[PDB]
């Protein structure tokens, strides 16, 4: 829910770094969580066991994509001194998408999951610093 | 939202309040009007077409009521539009007129004294 | 080497790769009511939650 | 401007209602006709422009350009009569009205006053354009490069529509001479970066931008001769001529935004024209070097300067006509010989002589030999380039040499040589192969000696 | 059948100078062949060609370029005569501009 | 005999008539601009003691 | 069936429609979505075989889940605020479950998996009727309660309806199914600019009604219902795959026909808020619908596929039963932008 | 959407059973009568934006 | 030929004149329109964005059996 979102993003950038990692695992681990419940239901395991091992996998995906992309941008934050930079959270999504290819075992996947994450991190970033709205509320 | 949904004095199913009465009705060489037979002849070209009938001397008399129903709705159609846009600009005029302080008319500045910054090509 | 491979590569042929895997994702269901109305049911209960606990 | 839009609409039922065997007398005589009213519009002002109405305006920009469109009709229809004798009626009828069709959408879209209606007409082009290559090529991959020339185009446009109905939100007009007269800088943020970027891709693709030209290739060889000839001559130059306009709203931004794509311009010249150096089919040949003269344009239009537009002016025009001939020049050996490979047909200046001389002053006119107006806009625009910077001339340079390489090259591979001894089916040049290219050719002299009429509202 | 479908063979290339010696190219049937030349002989290099290039040649000057320069010879006899600067770094007047008032 | 000399080739008038109507809707929608007409600071002009507008 | 019986059934699923739109109960309201779904179960089993029959059963299914939690809502609503008119809808929980039930209805994503499987069990006419006629209701109620609307779900759901219909397109070779789609494409579009103005979401779904009865009637015209029997119809009828042709692009959205108005519209309507964000994906994500009505129009207009001996014999004779709304439908679908200010007339 | 057919013919077709305070048989009083009318008087006219402030 | 096909700059001139008044006065009215709809939207108190509440001609203004309503 937005409890979580409201948890990772009341921290400052380039502070407290364990937190920010904790929190954004929690987030991937929601998310996948989310993920496997639609599998399992629009595509059974044949087995409460394989289930179980599914769930599981697709969960540590996520978390370990949402871990790693916290932790080394809220790092990268605070050595460089430059928060409110969209390329520490390209930096970040570029680190979350060579963990995803690392856990499909794939360069390919790695690569692009490396490229898109990098660059719709870098987006939310900018969009969080302009003001974008992706869900305006009416005006007229 | 729905902007004019519940202006009062609205009639529910008038399609044409008397008020309408009190503008211009579109001319009957109005081009919008003139657009609106081409699109009945267009329907009688296909239907010629789509029947295997010769398709510009097949029916003469389909064709033209074809046109005669696309002009006769149309005009009534324009008239509804105008009135619709009357409407919104006369709610308009009067919402400024009785809020002047969401309206205020500031200092008129002359360009020699307004500082622009330049930028130069090079 | 750029332009009959690598400009391809990267623009048209990876949108039709992942149009086409995205296709085949979302078409392929075997047609069982069981299946469906159970995705039903987790899309409610995560509406009432993600959405519908935040007025 | 109705005086030339309703003769065209006129054109239609004009075609429609002709006998089966005076289509294209018709269609020709009366194209003809409508070419020499638009040559009207070439009495420009000097300080603003003509205002036909609230919807209508002629600058010294967009009179060139539909004068080329104008003529460039009857040119198309000479070139298509032939491989279309087989052809039944009602199609041929077809044919010539998706061609109407693409001019009326032209006409009207170099003369919109608001940007959302240029968008419309813009975007229009597209469907006589696709229909004519999907139905009336020859090859399998005509679908395909259906499907390139599309999607390339709408991925590009829609961002475009998108930033323009923010921008009429914002400023209340999209009427252009309001937009110039009421400008303001944009500020250094990523909300104007992107959207100079939605402004700024769509013009890019049209060019097209190095790295974004893929679809050309596809969709100028496997489309018949009329829709490659109004491909590569006039639908290339409403990416130019919509980034000469859109671009009074850029400034400052484009001082350092147009960094990628100017390096992009001058390496993929230099990429394309290299190329061209290695290339089996004679069209793809055509293609590329179309790319790399767009590169180019690109360049004028986006270092900004009263030469540099000039130039692209110019070469916009010399492009339109000087691709158009070579486009027509290689259609006639396929129809002769069935193929496009370019050293299958050889030695044919010993076959066709004069044939040979129209391949000659076309190439020659490629590789901007003086005092023609290609070369007036290449130096213009290199002349821009180096105020820009002087380094910009070793890369311009290189593209110089390159280019002439190519074209002599196209040149000595079909006309010298020995002629194959298997193929004997070459039969003698037709009077209208002759007539086609002579109206190619004649008016890019006669424009040579009076250039002004090309330069541009900067002149 | 060993086949896969029943269609037509692929029919050789008419030459047109085969029933017409002098076919020009443009049509099978020589009267209307030979009008489509015609036509587009006399409307393309007789009416718009010449006729066009003449009335291109012969436009008015409408961008004032006649004009601007007997203002501008009008303006250096003036200027020259009585000493003034030939031409002014500053093209509006400072009277009418009002800088700000404080730069520090 | 004229009957069948119109009947192929009446399609020849179509152009021309559009360029005549074309030329008509354009002095028309000339006609609806006039809110300007004479009153320009640049070509401001007393009349002539015959001419009713300074253009059409 | 009896033909007097099919009228009467056909007047009693207009009649819980109009019911429906014309009510200022809520009890009312779910009584005319009892009657439109009583009358339209008989309807989608006309043509009686298996298929049919499944299609009905999940579309009953389906329907009467969502009027159980239709009327939940109105109870809980009732509950907190002794109101029985349908208003701003006092509580949020009541107004979740009333959004959830309604995109239910209409098949809107996630709940959109039945509208591809009854669209393909029933008859053209009965696909006719069910994506045309069936969406005025559920629309009606939801432009009644715009204002109480969240605008997270409802965009969330239009954004997801838009993405799915053009993905399962992308996979069909059966029409009726791509037409399944598309329609769930097209109600993401109209449910997206709900929140800031019902006038575009009417327009739009006046507009997307022509161009699917003009699409409908083409497909009955040519007795084909796959990809492989449409390709016949050009060495039988050429002017129907024409027109089909166009009306296709028109579908697609490309300019200057009548299908990119309502696109353009809510586009325009959208940025009016700021709201930038979500119109560039959803014109980005309708590229796909296009790429699927480019590839039938080529299967079926723009290249000649192989024939049969046999359609020599249905060349002697002619179509009897004759659609007399099929031109305007056509001319509707596809030259009608020009006339774009007469939608001021809508509100 | 909404057709306002009742409002437009004054039929009156289910408005009586819309509100508490509305002409119960034998007079019989809603629990909250007066509670209801007074929000119902007091909102009247002024519209739905201005009503729930 | 400027006899026969083309009229003085002063047409155009003021022409450009009476266009450029136009367009400038119809983009203020649009801005206008913009930000007179925000403010309906947002007070609720114009003409635009009426919402229907319950008609106070249905109450019942009878003795109901008890005093007290
Ligand atoms: C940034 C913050 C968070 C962002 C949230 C939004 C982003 C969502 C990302 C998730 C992507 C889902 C789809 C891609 C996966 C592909 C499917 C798959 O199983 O392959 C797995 C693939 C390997 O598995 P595989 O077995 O090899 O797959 C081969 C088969 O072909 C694959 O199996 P298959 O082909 O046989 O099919 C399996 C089945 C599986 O079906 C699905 O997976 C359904 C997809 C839904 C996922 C979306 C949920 C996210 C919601 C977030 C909400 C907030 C959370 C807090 O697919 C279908 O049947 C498709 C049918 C389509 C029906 C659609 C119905 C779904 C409902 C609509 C979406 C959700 C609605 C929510 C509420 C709606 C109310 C209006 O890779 C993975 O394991 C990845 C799994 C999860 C990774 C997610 C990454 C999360 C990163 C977060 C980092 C945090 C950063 C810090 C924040 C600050
Ligand atoms: C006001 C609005 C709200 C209204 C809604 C609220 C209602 C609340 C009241 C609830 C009161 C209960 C009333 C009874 C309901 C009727 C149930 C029924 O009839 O069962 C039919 C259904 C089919 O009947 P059947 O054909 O006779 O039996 C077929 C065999 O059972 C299976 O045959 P098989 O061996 O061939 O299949 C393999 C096996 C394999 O089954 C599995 O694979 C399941 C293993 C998943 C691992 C669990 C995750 C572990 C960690 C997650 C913990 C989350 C928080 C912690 C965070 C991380 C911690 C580090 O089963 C399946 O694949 C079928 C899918 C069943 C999965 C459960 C569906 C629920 C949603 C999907 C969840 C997916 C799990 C992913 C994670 C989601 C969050 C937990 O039976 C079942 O599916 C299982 C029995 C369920 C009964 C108890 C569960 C009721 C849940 C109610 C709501 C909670
Ligand atoms: C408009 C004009 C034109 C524009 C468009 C055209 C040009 C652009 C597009 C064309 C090139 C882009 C393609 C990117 C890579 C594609 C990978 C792929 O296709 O995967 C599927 C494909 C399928 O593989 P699979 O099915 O999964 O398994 C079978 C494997 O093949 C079996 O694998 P294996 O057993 O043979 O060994 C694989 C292993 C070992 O590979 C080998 O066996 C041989 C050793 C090769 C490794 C090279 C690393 C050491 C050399 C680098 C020296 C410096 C770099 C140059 C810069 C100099 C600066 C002055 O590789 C690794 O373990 C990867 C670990 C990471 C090390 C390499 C990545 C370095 C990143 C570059 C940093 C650049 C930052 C900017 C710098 C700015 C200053 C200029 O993967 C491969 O087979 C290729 C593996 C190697 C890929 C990494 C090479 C990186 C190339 C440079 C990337 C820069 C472009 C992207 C920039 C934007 C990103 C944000
Ligand atoms: C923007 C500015 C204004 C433009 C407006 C928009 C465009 C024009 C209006 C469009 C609708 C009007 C026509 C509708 C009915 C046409 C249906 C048809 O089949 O026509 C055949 C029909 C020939 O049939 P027939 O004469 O009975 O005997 C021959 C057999 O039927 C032999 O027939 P068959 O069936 O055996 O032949 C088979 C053939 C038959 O297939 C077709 O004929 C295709 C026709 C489809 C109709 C178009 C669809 C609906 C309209 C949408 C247009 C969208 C335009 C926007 C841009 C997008 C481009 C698509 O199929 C094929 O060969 C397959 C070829 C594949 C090509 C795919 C391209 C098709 C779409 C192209 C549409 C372009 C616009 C209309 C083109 C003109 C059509 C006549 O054509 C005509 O003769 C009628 C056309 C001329 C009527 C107007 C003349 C007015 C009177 C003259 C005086 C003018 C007054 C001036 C006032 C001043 C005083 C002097
Ligand atoms: C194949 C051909 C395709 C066509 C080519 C299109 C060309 C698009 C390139 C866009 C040009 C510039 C875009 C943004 C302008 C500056 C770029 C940035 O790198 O500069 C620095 C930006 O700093 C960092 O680089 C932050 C950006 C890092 C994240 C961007 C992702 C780039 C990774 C490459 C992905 C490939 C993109 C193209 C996809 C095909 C400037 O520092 P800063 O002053 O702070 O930012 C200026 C804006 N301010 C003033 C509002 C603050
Ligand atoms: C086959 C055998 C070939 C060889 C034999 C040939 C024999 C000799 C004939 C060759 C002629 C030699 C050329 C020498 C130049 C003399 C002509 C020149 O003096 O005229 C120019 C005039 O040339 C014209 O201005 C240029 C022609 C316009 C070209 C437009 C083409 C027509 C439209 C066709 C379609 C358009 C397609 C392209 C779209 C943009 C001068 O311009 P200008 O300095 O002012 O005149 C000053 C006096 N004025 C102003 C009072 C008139
Ligand atoms: C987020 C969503 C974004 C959606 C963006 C979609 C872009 C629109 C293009 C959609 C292309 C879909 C093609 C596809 O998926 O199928 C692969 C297809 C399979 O062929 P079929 O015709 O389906 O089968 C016939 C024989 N069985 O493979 C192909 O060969 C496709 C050929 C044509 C592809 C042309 C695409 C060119 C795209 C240019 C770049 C722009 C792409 C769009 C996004 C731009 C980036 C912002
Ligand atoms: C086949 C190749 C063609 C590819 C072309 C695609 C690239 C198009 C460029 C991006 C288009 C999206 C821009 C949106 C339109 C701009 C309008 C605008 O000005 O909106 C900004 C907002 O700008 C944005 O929101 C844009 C964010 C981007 C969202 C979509 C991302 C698309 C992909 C991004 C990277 C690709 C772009 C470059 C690609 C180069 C070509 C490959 C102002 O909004 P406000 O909120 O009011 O500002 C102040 C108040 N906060």
């Amino acid at each position: 829910a937005k409890t979580l979102l409201h948890k990772y993003s009341d921290i400052p950038e380039g502070t407290e770094c364990h937190r920010k990692a904790y929190a954004s695992t929690s987030i991937g681990g929601a998310t996948g969580l989310i993920v496997s419940a639609y599998s399992i239901a629009l595509k059974p395991p044949a087995s409460f066991l394989e289930g179980v091992a599914r769930t599981g996998r697709y969960t540590f995906t996520s978390a370990a994509i949402g871990a790693i992309f916290g932790l080394t941008s809220c790092i990268s934050a605070q050595v460089r001194e430059k928060p409110d930079d969209p390329l520490n959270y390209f930096i970040g999504g570029c680190a979350g998408g060579l963990t995803l290819g690392a856990r499909t075992r794939s360069y390919g996947i790695g690569a692009a999951a490396c490229a898109y994450m990098g660059l719709t991190a870098a987006l939310v970033k900018m969009g969080q610093l302009e003001g974008w709205q992706v869900f305006a509320e009416p005006k007229v | 939202m729905t902007m004019m949904s519940g202006r009062p004095g609205r009639v529910p199913l008038q399609f044409l309040p008397n008020e309408a009465r009190s503008l211009p009705p579109p001319k009957l060489t109005d081009p919008r009007l003139v657009y609106m037979g081409f699109l009945g002849y267009c329907s009688g070209l296909i239907d010629n077409a789509i029947r295997r009938r010769p398709v510009v001397s097949a029916g003469l008399h389909r064709q033209l009521l074809y046109v005669t129903s696309f002009v006769f709705f149309g005009y009534y159609l324009l008239k509804r539009q105008d009135y619709m846009y009357a409407l919104r600009d006369h709610d308009m005029f009067a919402y400024v007129k009785s809020h002047p302080e969401d309206f205020p008319e500031k200092d008129k500045k002359t360009y020699g004294e307004i500082l622009e910054e330049f930028h130069p090509v090079r | 080497l750029l332009d009959l491979i690598w400009l391809e590569t990267i623009l048209p042929k990876t949108t039709s790769f992942i149009q086409m895997k995205m296709s085949i994702m979302v078409s392929n269901q075997k047609g069982l009511i069981k299946l469906y109305f159970l995705s039903f049911l987790i899309t409610i209960m995560i509406s009432m939650t993600l959405f519908n606990y935040h007025e | 401007m109705l005086k030339i839009i309703i003769p065209t609409t006129m054109l239609l039922p004009m075609t429609w209602m002709s006998k089966h065997n005076m289509i294209w007398i018709n269609a020709t005589v009366h194209s003809l006709l409508i070419s020499l009213i638009s040559l009207s519009l070439l009495n420009q002002l000097g300080e603003n422009s003509l205002n036909f109405s609230l919807t209508f305006f002629s600058d010294s920009l967009s009179a060139p350009l539909l004068v080329l469109t104008t003529w460039l009709l009857p040119l198309m229809l000479m070139a298509s009569q032939s491989h279309l004798s087989k052809e039944t009626t009602t199609r041929k009828k077809l044919y010539i009205t998706m061609l109407i069709l693409l001019q009326l959408f032209l006409i009207m879209t170099f003369t919109a006053t608001e940007l959302i209606l240029f968008y419309i007409l813009f975007e229009a082009t597209l469907v006589p354009t696709l229909i004519i290559i999907t139905r009336w090529g020859n090859q399998t991959e005509r679908l395909n490069a259906g499907l390139y020339f599309l999607f390339y185009t709408l991925a590009g446009s829609l961002p475009l529509l998108v930033a323009l109905v923010y921008i009429q939100n914002t400023t209340g007009s999209l009427n252009f001479l309001i937009i110039h007269y009421w400008s303001h800088p944009l500020s250094n943020s990523w909300s104007n970066i992107f959207m100079w970027l939605a402004c700024i891709m769509a013009f890019m693709v049209k060019m097209p931008l190095y790295g974004l030209h893929l679809w050309l290739p596809k969709a100028h060889v496997e489309a018949p001769i009329a829709g490659s000839m109004v491909l590569a001559a006039v639908l290339l130059k409403l990416g130019g001529y919509g980034m000469m306009r859109i671009t009074t709203i850029l400034n400052p931004l484009t001082n350092y935004m147009a960094y990628p794509f100017l390096m992009l311009s001058m390496w993929g010249m230099i990429m394309t024209s290299s190329i061209c150096l290695r290339q089996t089919d004679l069209k793809s040949l055509i293609a590329y070097s179309s790319v790399s003269h767009m590169a180019l344009v690109i360049v004028a239009i986006m270092i900004q300067t009263p030469w540099s537009f000039m130039g692209a002016t110019a070469l916009m025009i010399a492009h339109g006509l000087t691709s158009s001939m070579l486009f027509c020049l290689a259609n006639t050996n396929y129809e002769r010989v069935h193929s496009r490979t370019m050293i299958l047909a050889r030695g044919l200046q010993t076959l066709l002589p004069l044939m040979a001389t129209w391949w000659l002053v076309a190439s020659l006119t490629n590789l901007a030999l003086p005092p023609s107006i290609n070369l007036i806009g290449e130096l213009f625009i290199i002349t821009a380039s180096f105020s820009w910077s002087n380094i910009t001339i070793i890369l311009m340079g290189m593209n110089m040499m390159i280019t002439a390489l190519y074209s002599l090259y196209m040149l000595i591979t079909t006309q010298r040589g020995k002629y194959t001894h298997h193929i004997n089916n070459i039969k003698p040049s037709f009077t209208r192969e002759n007539a086609l290219m002579a109206l190619h050719i004649l008016p890019l002299l006669l424009l040579t000696l009076n250039p002004k009429m090309i330069l541009g509202p900067l002149y | 059948p060993t086949i896969r479908l029943q269609e037509d063979p692929d029919p050789e290339d008419e030459n047109l100078y085969e029933k017409n010696p002098d076919s020009h190219g443009y049509d099978k049937d020589p009267i209307v062949d030979l009008w489509n030349m015609r036509v587009v002989f006399f409307f393309g290099f007789s009416i718009v060609l010449v006729l066009g290039s003449t009335f291109v040649a012969y436009l008015p000057d409408y961008r004032m370029q006649e004009w601007a320069r007997r203002e501008a010879e009008r303006l250096v006899k003036y200027r020259e005569a009585n000493g003034l600067p030939l031409m002014e770094s500053n093209c509006f007047d400072p009277n009418k501009i009002q800088l700000p008032e404080d730069e520090d | 005999n004229v009957l069948q000399i119109v009947r192929d080739h009446w399609v020849h008038i179509l152009v021309p008539v559009g360029f005549v109507f074309g030329c008509y809707l354009d002095r028309r929608s000339d006609e609806k601009l006039t809110a300007f007409r004479n009153k320009s600071l640049l070509f401001k002009r007393e009349l002539r003691p015959n001419e009713e507008v300074t253009w059409k | 069936m009896n033909p007097i019986i099919y009228t009467t059934l056909i007047m009693t699923v207009m009649s819980g429609t109009m019911l429906v739109m014309i009510s200022s109960h809520w009890l009312l309201i779910w009584i005319g979505f009892e009657m439109n779904l009583l009358a339209m179960i008989p309807v989608l089993m006309k043509n009686f075989n298996p298929r049919a029959t499944e299609a009905a059963t999940k579309y009953f299914l389906t329907q009467a889940t969502a009027s159980m939690m239709l009327m939940m809502a109105i109870i809980i609503n009732l509950l907190y605020s002794g109101q029985w008119t349908i208003t701003k809808m006092f509580n949020p929980v009541a107004m979740t479950m009333m959004t959830m039930a309604l995109a239910m209805k209409l098949g809107l994503s996630p709940f959109h998996f039945w509208v591809p499987e009854v669209t393909q069990g029933i008859s053209l006419q009965a696909g006719l009727l069910l994506l045309t006629w069936q969406k005025l209701a559920p629309l009606s109620v939801l432009c009644q309660i715009s204002q109480s609307i969240n605008p997270n779900l409802m965009l969330t759901m239009a954004m997801l309806s838009i993405l799915i219909g053009g993905w399962g397109g992308l996979n069909q070779t059966q029409l009726r199914k791509i037409m399944a789609y598309s329609s769930i494409a097209h109600m993401g579009w109209m449910t997206a600019v709900l929140p800031y103005n019902t006038t575009m979401t009417i327009l739009n779904l006046l507009i997307y009604i022509t161009m699917t009865l003009a699409m409908f009637m083409l497909l009955i015209h040519s007795s084909a219902t796959t990809t492989l029997s449409l390709s016949h119809t050009w060495n039988k009828m050429p002017v129907i795959t024409s027109l089909m042709m166009v009306t296709l692009l028109s579908m697609g959205g490309l300019p200057p026909l009548s299908g990119f108005m309502p696109k353009w519209m809510i586009i325009q309507e959208m940025t009016k808020n700021e709201s930038i964000i979500m119109p560039t994906l959803m014109a980005m994500t309708a590229l796909l619908n296009l790429y699927f009505y480019m590839r039938l129009a080529y299967s079926s207009s723009l290249t000649m596929f192989p024939s049969t001996n046999n359609m020599k014999m249905k060349w002697q004779f002619e179509h009897t039963k004759q659609m007399k709304l099929l031109p305007t439908m056509i001319v509707l679908s596809t030259l009608v932008l020009p006339m774009t200010p007469a939608l001021s007339s809508l509100n | 959407p909404f057709f306002d057919v009742q409002k437009r013919l004054g039929l009156d077709l289910d408005r009586w059973m819309t509100i508490q305070s509305a002409e119960q048989p034998h007079k019989i009083p809603g629990r909250c009568h007066a509670f209801e009318k007074e929000w119902i008087e007091c909102a009247h006219g002024i519209g739905g934006i201005r009503a729930e402030k | 030929i400027a006899r026969t096909f083309y009229d003085g700059p002063e047409k155009n001139y003021e022409k450009t004149m009476a266009i450029l008044q136009i367009e400038a006065e119809k983009a203020e009215l649009r801005l206008k329109e913009l930000e007179v709809r925000r403010l309906m939207r947002a007070r609720g108190d114009g003409p635009w964005y009426q919402y229907p509440t319950i008609d106070k001609a249905l109450i019942d203004h009878s003795p109901k059996t008890t005093p007290d309503n």
